[PDB]
């Protein structure tokens, strides 16, 4: 089943009710390993229960496989499942070999309903929903947005007829509505966190810390879907100036602890570097200068020279750069940035203090938090590798707490390294001319690079691919084609593969540009693997994302193009 | 007026900044007060979150709210430890980006600045006045002045008749401070194309005097002002901070600069079972094989143990490694580590250096026409290690004058009038090519090496590196020269260069181990065997053996005994360093004999 | 042996932690226990839980009433002697009076560091201006405390008004020096 | 609760018979509480842990917990001190 | 300018001339080989990339650094084996 | 400089333009050429220094236009340096000390590979040069820095300058049925350089 918005008290009242007693621990919660969106629901749901004394179990996770293993190995103690940042697509109930006559405790003819001893809810922004959790299981508990009243009304319809059941015509129909709905591709709809804020202002608990995680979680979508996030920025905004004290004249104190909205920018880490790098480090930046060849680099320093900035005080760090530059730069930005077509860096952000310290803006805590997961430090490597990358899911958590400073600036720092090496791999494969155009999408295959060991991890080729995106692919005036990007690992002979969605010119509000891109990746992959003897290992959570051996790299390419389905 | 508000401002920062639930300033203040160290190191990031304005003033006038910010320390420091003392220095930290030593000009005048460089000279302390006591010749008036050390101050020049300049200073009423000078050369790599390195004058004040010794590479925080000594001024950077990554004082007296928490990272590191072969593959990790020499590398920065008999008699502790070989071998590449990873060495060609360059000069000051001594390349390496490269260009009178350096540890000088005998306890690291560039086994040993017995026998370990073509080894050192070229373990198998020289620094300042009677025993039988060796191959040969083994080859094995016990922090040497020090001297000194 | 090196013939500051929270507070409650299941202790009493009504001061034990302020159902009252004003004419007295300690209670310490820690939404003041003040105090007795040990005797020594975490940060060093010297002075007779 | 070569032989009987000693007292009349238990005062009933190193589900006497390497609990500290003290767990 | 960068190159083909000198050279007399020489290849190599102001050291480049160092070790030989030198090295050339 | 140099035989014109008014020597103009282009230092992880530039030597009979190529060589190079086999010293390559008039302190001067450095220092007649002289620069070929310990002085400079170097054979004329080793005097030291 699903629960509307109202319904989101229920759940949680229901949650309460069943695993809550001081004896012993009922509830267990399984997150997304590399998504910052459920790391800070989970955060969320983990306050709120510490608050009300609910003893439970988190479980980081990384793929199907991992969460077949441990659903296996739950105890039969645990009344509530808690699954946040996956689940919605896949069939739970026949992935995870549920029997719902095994799983019945009492079952009363009068009601027509009946009491099982575990309860799956499912907190998940990606669509489409899996028709069969939605609507035909009673076990699987499904948090929706929305999206099944506004939209879903014929095909629940269909599906409820075709369980119902010259029929042979309304069958076929039936069925080819369905596999219409199931052509579609993959996207995300809303952040989770929003969700969670939702039912935690609906029981009555929304404060400022709340409130900085949910701004986090939406915020972590900026890049990629943005347009969920100029959606929800309005809720936010709102939010911000309903918590925050109507005076501030107040001075500083050492407990003081601010929530604006000022300008923000599109530059990577401008408040923990110098003004020249985060211009030079940034995808927009770079996209519209072309900073990987000596001309960018001639135009961004005619750029500064222009603006009044000597080289010298650009270079400066932040917090020590002259102070009438500083005040200015608002002024100087907004009559220059428009001539080198970069005046889309103008924007209005969240700025969090605590009393003393220095200031951060949203996105720099994201990117700070998204380093810590990337590079915080046959299948036996593989298992070590995911166990690797959960340990680094904590760090990432702990990185959360304001009496952890120093993790979050070990990971500013990671993350401007790490943003170092994507911009010098970007130059390589540019400067190489690596990217082959073809008619249905652009490849992108990196064999000898120097810093191959990096990409092992999906959110790093993630950073990579939409750094490749922004660049001479957003731009240029040439037409949309999805990307596949690949990287190789000599340690196990195996490529990791990555479909790519295309993005419009970013901050380019138009019809077009506001219908969403799917991804359809996942369907031609899945489509491929089944035809082909492929040995593709799909149980990435994010489907697009697939892992291939050497070998079988330049079939699955001949077959993907001759494919027609991209 | 705007004085006092000032002062009021830098107080309230001291009594009112809290990052968490701890006053930093405060109790970091009564903290120094407690062990008579009256002074305050503030972090300039705390004062620009604090209240930006207050580092607008502090960096828009340096010279003139510094001295507004002393008087507000203090204050409160008064008020902390008196209830109802010296003006109390002010040490500035900072992270602005460092401007390169040559970058500094006219642009800078009288501004915060940050650098690094190379400390090459230190003064003998002067004492400048903080608080005089005067009076008039005439009248014999009594006043006072106070001074600070910021310059943009003299005696009055009318008495309060009585002529210019009335009054003489009463100095057994007057109070003084200290103040060093220190010269500063910017970093090889940083000077630009064909220009030599370039100096400045710096001084510094009470607190940061004797911090730092020639030769060591340093980052400073100060004011770049100018003094007049026509319409030109020299300048100069007025010290407020110093930070260096050797622990000069720890160096110069008793163990310091170890934190309980550092210290118990090195007992950790010597608990490790295979930290032998740690520090092995930690030195020249871009060197491929030499295993041998590596570990002798250890061996020399590791050292003995010097003792002091009642007699007064004193056995050297330092080793002293010479490499022969054929070109290509990576020697020089050896050297140039080794002087980087030690805390204290200095890296000397052969051919490019003198009697006098090495050892100690004889100086005439043009001013007071007074003879004086300055150090050269040993002196500059006292208590580290000298690498002389290309040993054999060096002339034969410019390498006779350091001999008694290398065994007796001692600069004896009798020149203009100066008669001393300075101190160098360094360990000498050595290359040298054959007489013939190349090693030829054709001909005897006593035709490839133009060394004297004298010279060699003051060498603990002579090794002869012979280039031999292999083709497996040979495509081995082409698969690893090809993997440098093109391309971090850091796993329990190697430790960076900063945490190798902290760790011998701790193990040098900590541990002096002993022979155990059993290693005495084994190594006096070894040492009746190896000289019985060398009569055999003598009766054999006509020709004098030109590789020596004389006592001082017994006491180099024990050197080595203690060293490799000193590298794990035991206080005893047992047999099972003795093993492997006889097989080191096996692989080195008798391998170069045996020829 | 059964008992750490560290704790032989002293106090861990958890321990004074302990001691400290068995001492009665007051507190408001924001449930209505009274009936117009039931409590049932047996290291304190139990009758004023069972007769709890809502907004209506009451006292029980300190580690109960912390209990109670993490579910947000209890409101701690501060202790009188918390407050600005307070302070201010006990640093005060302090100040006139260099050779006597003020007449703080012997927990003070001990319970601002907890109810600042748990309870910063109970205060009437701002928390920085009492810290600030709990921090001037303390100053002015670690002075007199340094001026005091160098009375040091073979006989007895009196340290009045001396709080409890003082004398636990102390016992050490006068204990020891001052057992020296009884030895040295017992082994002259 | 209650390398070994090093310990001469007469040592390790010493150890063996001292700890048959301290298993006999804790059985006792002290049996409630539990001697060879921490010292240090209880001070949160609850308590956020990590696990430390990875086990099967062990079933202790106050429940069954399945000690997956890297994973959190919210609990009450009384049920898992033994487990911190051999060092499964962590207090973070 | 440019500091062309070494990423892919055939590691075993370098890594077989340099072996070969190296035993062809053993000989008496004949010009000294040693680790420097392979690294005067790349070094040869990086500049030829730099003549074309290229990023990136290509096969190209690295064939005709191999080839330069081969040539000029061959002409220094004697005239006697000469030949069988060049026979021998013509792989590279 | 960027569309001369995507045809496709820049390599190679280049190579042609290097010294036109000489005949032959294709390979003397590629190995003048790749000197002058140099190669790339690098430092391995702030450890391992490399050298990145290119030492050639000019072995000839005597009417072989070697000392025109040298001269051809210092015209084109950004800094270039022109020293002859007896008219240079051990002091005047690399760095020397002296009393400054002045002050009448002791200072150091730079010698040619110092007016060198990022550039070419042209050495003729070098099978003539004192073996003192040519000993001297051996560190420098290959460390790129000059040490010094004179007279006080305790400083090490920086020399990134290539060596083309011009020599006679023994007897005046090279002799083809003899080894390399045995036509020079020069020794495997200076040589493997
Ligand atoms: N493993 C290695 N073995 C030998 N040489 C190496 C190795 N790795 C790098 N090299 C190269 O060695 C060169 C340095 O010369 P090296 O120190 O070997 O000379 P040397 O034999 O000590 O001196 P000389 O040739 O004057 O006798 C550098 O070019 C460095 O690239
Ligand atoms: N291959 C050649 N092409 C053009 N001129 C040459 C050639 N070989 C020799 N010469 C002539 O020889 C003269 C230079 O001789 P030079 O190189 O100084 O002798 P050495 O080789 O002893 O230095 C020039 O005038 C030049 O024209
Ligand atoms: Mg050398
Ligand atoms: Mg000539
Ligand atoms: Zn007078």
């Amino acid at each position: 089943m699903y629960y509307g918005i109202s319904q989101f008290s229920e759940a949680y009242n229901k949650i309460l009710r069943n695993s809550s007693s001081h004896s012993s621990c009922q509830l267990v919660i399984f997150v997304s390993c590399l998504n910052i969106d459920a790391l800070c629901a989970t955060k969320m749901l983990s306050l709120l229960f510490k608050k009300q004394l609910v003893q439970s179990q988190i479980v980081p996770i990384f793929g199907y496989s991992e969460l077949r293993r441990h659903y296996s190995q739950l105890d039969d103690n645990i009344n509530s499942l808690l699954l946040v940042g996956f689940g919605g697509v896949i069939d739970l109930e026949a992935f995870l070999e549920i029997d719902p006559q095994e799983y019945v405790i009492d079952t009363d003819e009068k009601s027509g309903e009946q009491s099982f001893r575990r309860d799956i809810y499912v907190l998940d922004a990606h669509r489409p929903w899996n028709l069969d959790n939605i609507f035909g299981s009673q076990i699987i508990q499904c948090f929706d947005d929305g999206t099944v009243d506004d939209t879903l009304g014929e095909q629940k319809e269909a599906y409820y007829k075709l369980l119902e059941l010259q029929r042979k015509k309304q069958i076929h129909e039936y069925e080819g509505v369905l596999e219409e709905y199931y052509s579609q591709g993959t996207t995300v709809v809303n952040s989770i966190s929003a969700q969670i804020y939702s039912l935690l202002s609906a029981i009555g608990e929304t404060n400022l810390s709340n409130l900085w995680l949910n701004i986090l979680g939406t915020t972590s979508l900026d890049i990629a879907y943005a347009q969920v996030y100029n959606r929800l920025y309005p809720l936010l905004q709102d939010e911000v100036k309903r918590l925050t004290p109507s005076s501030r004249n107040s001075v500083k104190t050492p407990d003081t602890l601010t929530l604006n909205i000022q300008p923000d920018y599109y530059l990577f880490l401008l408040r923990h570097s110098s003004l020249y790098d985060s211009f030079y480090y940034s995808n927009y930046v770079n996209a519209k200068l072309s900073l990987w060849n000596e001309n960018g680099k001639k135009r961004l320093h005619k750029m500064f020279a222009r603006m009044g900035i000597p080289l010298s005080t650009a270079q400066e760090t932040w917090l020590y750069m002259d102070h009438s530059i500083k005040r200015e730069l608002g002024i100087i930005f907004d009559k220059n940035l428009d001539r080198y077509g970069l005046q889309d860096i103008i924007r209005d952000g969240f700025v969090r203090t605590l009393g003393y310290r220095g200031s951060i803006s949203a996105s720099e805590f994201v990117e700070a938090l998204t380093a810590l997961l990337e590079v915080g430090n046959s299948a036996q490597k593989l298992t070590n590798l995911r166990k690797r990358w959960v340990s680094n899911f904590w760090l990432s958590w702990d990185a959360l707490d304001d009496r952890k400073v120093e993790l979050l600036n070990r990971g500013i720092q990671l993350a401007q390294d790490l943003q170092r090496a994507i911009f010098n791999t970007g130059v390589a494969i540019l400067e190489k001319k690596l990217i082959k155009h073809l008619r249905i999408y652009r490849l992108c295959v990196l064999q000898d690079g120097p810093d191959l060991d990096l990409y092992r991890n999906p959110l790093t080729l993630l950073r990579l691919g939409n750094w490749l995106i922004e660049c001479c692919a957003e731009s240029e005036d040439k037409q949309l084609l999805p990307m596949v990007l690949a990287s190789i690992d000599e340690n196990t002979d195996t490529y990791l593969v990555a479909g790519l969605t295309p993005r419009y010119p970013r901050g380019l509000d138009t019809i077009h540009t506001k219908k969403p891109i799917l991804n359809n990746f996942s369907m031609a992959f899945q489509q491929i693997t089944a035809e082909t003897d492929a040995k593709v290992r799909i149980d990435n959570f994010e489907s697009s994302i697939i892992e291939i051996r050497r070998e079988d790299l330049s079939p699955f390419l001949e077959k993907l193009t001759l494919s027609g389905l991209l | 007026d705007d004085n006092t508000e000032i002062i009021k401002s830098f107080k309230n920062f001291i009594l009112e900044f809290r990052l968490d639930s701890q006053f930093i300033y405060r109790d970091q203040l009564r903290n120094n007060i407690l062990v008579k160290n009256y002074s305050l190191t503030v972090n300039m990031e705390h004062l620009i979150g604090y209240n930006e304005d207050i580092y607008k003033k502090l960096s828009d006038e340096p010279s003139d709210i510094i001295p507004l910010f002393e008087t507000a320390i203090t204050q409160v420091a008064k008020r902390i430890s008196i209830l109802s003392l010296p003006t109390f220095q002010l040490i500035l930290n900072s992270n602005a980006n460092q401007i390169p030593l040559r970058d500094l000009d006219s642009e800078h005048v009288s501004k915060i600045v940050r650098l690094s460089g190379i400390i090459i000279s230190t003064s003998v302390l002067s004492s400048r006045a903080t608080y005089l006591s005067i009076m008039c010749r005439n009248c014999r008036h009594t006043t006072s002045i106070t001074i600070n050390n910021f310059n943009s101050v003299s005696l009055p020049r009318s008495c309060l008749n009585c002529g210019p300049d009335p009054y003489i200073i009463i100095h057994e009423s007057s109070k003084f401070i200290d103040q060093q000078f220190l010269k500063l050369q910017e970093i090889p790599e940083l000077v630009p194309v064909g220009e030599m390195p370039r100096n400045l004058t710096m001084t510094c004040d009470r607190y940061l005097t004797n911090k730092v010794i020639p030769g060591t590479r340093v980052t400073i925080v100060g004011i770049y002002s100018i003094y007049n000594s026509v319409a030109i001024r020299t300048p100069y950077i007025k010290i407020l901070g110093i930070q260096s990554d050797v622990e000069t004082s720890s160096i110069w007296n008793s163990v310091t600069m170890f934190t309980e928490e550092e210290e118990e990272e090195f007992l950790q590191l010597s608990r490790n079972p295979k930290l032998y072969e740690i520090l092995t593959n930690s030195i020249a990790p871009s060197i491929f094989g030499n295993e041998d020499i590596k570990k002798a590398i250890v061996c020399l920065l590791m050292g003995g143990s010097k003792k002091i008999l009642p007699d007064g008699m004193r056995l050297r502790g330092d080793i002293n490694v010479l490499l022969l070989g054929d070109p290509g071998t990576a020697k020089s590449q050896l050297l140039k580590f080794v002087e980087k990873v030690s805390p204290i060495a200095v890296y000397t060609s052969g051919k490019g250096s003198s009697a006098a360059g090495l050892t100690a000069s004889v100086q005439r000051d043009p001013m007071t026409r007074e003879f004086y001594l300055e150090g050269g390349a040993m002196v500059l390496a006292d208590g580290g290690v000298v690498c002389i490269d290309e040993f054999d260009k060096m002339r034969d009178e410019d390498r006779v004058a350091i001999h008694e350096a290398m065994e007796q540890q001692t600069i004896s000088i009798a020149k203009a009038g100066i008669t001393t005998v300075l101190n160098s306890r360094t360990s000498v690291l050595a290359a040298a090519n054959p007489i013939y560039g190349r090693y030829d086994d054709l001909k005897s040993p006593g035709d490839n090496i133009d060394f004297q017995t004298t010279i060699l026998s003051r060498f603990d370990m002579i090794f002869i590196v012979k280039d031999d073509h292999n083709e497996e080894r040979d495509i081995s050192i082409a698969n690893h020269v090809i993997n440098i070229h093109t391309g971090q373990e850091e796993n329990g198998s190697e430790i960076s260069i900063e945490k190798m020289k902290r760790y011998i620094t701790y193990c040098r300042l900590k541990c002096a181990p002993r022979l155990s009677p059993q290693a005495a025993e084994k190594l006096s039988s070894n040492f009746v065997t190896i000289r019985k060796q060398l009569l055999i191959n003598e009766l054999e040969s006509t020709e004098r053996s030109s590789i020596p083994i004389t006592i001082r080859q017994l006491e180099a094995i024990i050197r080595i005994t203690e060293s490799l016990a000193k590298l794990e922090l035991s206080p005893i040497a047992q047999e099972r360093h003795v093993d492997e020090a006889i097989r080191l001297f096996q692989a080195s000194t008798m391998d170069a004999a045996s020829q | 042996m059964s008992l750490p090196a560290h704790l032989q013939q002293t106090f861990s500051p958890e321990e004074i932690q302990f001691i400290v929270e068995n001492e009665p507070i007051k507190i408001f409650p924001r449930i209505t226990t009274r009936q117009k299941t039931r409590w049932q202790l047996i290291t304190t009493d139990d009758k004023a839980l069972n007769n709890m009504v809502a907004m209506r001061s009451t006292e029980v034990v300190l580690w109960i009433a912390l209990l109670l302020k993490q579910q947000s159902k209890c409101s701690i009252v501060a202790p009188q002697w918390l407050t600005t004003k307070e302070l201010d004419r006990k640093i005060q007295y302090e100040k006139t009076h260099p050779d006597r300690f003020s007449e703080l209670p012997w927990n003070w310490l001990v319970l601002a560091r907890i109810l600042f820690n748990k309870a910063k939404d109970d205060f009437h003041d701002p928390i920085h201006e009492l810290r600030g003040k709990i921090q001037d105090l303390r100053e002015i007795r670690q002075i007199k405390v340094l001026k005091g040990l160098k009375y040091l005797n073979e006989s007895h020594l009196q340290l009045d008004n001396l709080s409890l975490l003082e004398i636990n940060e102390l016992r050490p060093f006068i204990t020891e020096i001052m057992d020296k010297l009884r030895e040295i002075h017992t082994a002259s007779l | 609760n209650g390398d070994t070569n090093n310990l001469s032989h007469q040592e390790q009987e010493y150890l063996k018979e001292y700890c048959d000693l301290i298993t006999d007292l804790k059985s006792g009349d002290l049996v409630d509480i539990d001697l060879s238990g921490s010292l240090v005062p209880p001070s949160d009933v609850f308590i956020d842990v990590r696990v430390l190193k990875d086990a099967g589900e062990i079933q202790t006497e106050y429940g069954v917990f399945n000690l997956i390497k890297d994973s959190q609990f919210f609990v009450r500290q009384s049920d898992v001190e033994r487990l911190i003290q051999q060092g499964y767990l962590q207090k973070i | 300018k440019i500091y062309p960068k070494l990423h892919q190159m055939d590691m075993d083909k370098v890594s077989r001339v340099y072996a070969d000198l190296r035993r062809e050279s053993i000989s008496t007399g004949s010009f000294p080989i040693t680790v420097r020489h392979l690294e005067s290849i790349l070094r040869i190599a990086e500049s030829f990339a730099k003549m074309r102001l290229s990023e990136f050291v290509s096969s190209y480049d690295l064939d005709r650094a191999i080839k330069v160092v081969v040539d000029s070790f061959v002409d220094a030989q004697k005239v006697s084996v000469r030949r069988q030198l060049r026979r021998s090295f013509a792989i590279y050339t | 400089f960027r569309k001369i140099s995507r045809d496709r035989g820049i390599i190679d014109k280049i190579i042609s333009s290097m010294a036109p008014s000489i005949y032959g020597h294709r390979d003397i103009k590629t190995a003048v050429a790749c000197s002058l282009f140099g190669g790339v230092p690098k430092n391995v992880n702030g450890k391992h220094s490399i050298r990145g530039d290119i030492n050639v030597l000019l072995l000839g009979d005597p009417g072989t236009a070697k000392s025109q190529i040298l001269k051809y060589v210092e015209k084109t190079a950004h800094r270039a340096v022109f020293a002859t086999g007896q008219g240079a010293s051990a002091v005047g390559l690399t760095a020397s000390v002296r009393k400054d008039p002045i002050t009448k302190e002791w200072t150091l001067e730079g010698g040619a590979l110092v007016l060198a450095d990022k550039g070419v220092c042209l050495i003729d007649e070098f099978d003539k040069m004192n073996d003192q002289d040519r000993t001297s620069i051996h560190e420098a070929m290959e460390q790129q820095s000059i040490s010094i310990s004179k007279a006080g002085i305790v400083t090490t400079l920086q020399a990134r300058c290539s060596i083309i170097a011009a020599a006679n054979p023994n007897g005046g004329r090279y002799n083809s049925t003899l080894p390399l080793a045995q036509n020079v005097s020069l020794t495997e030291p200076i040589l493997s350089r």
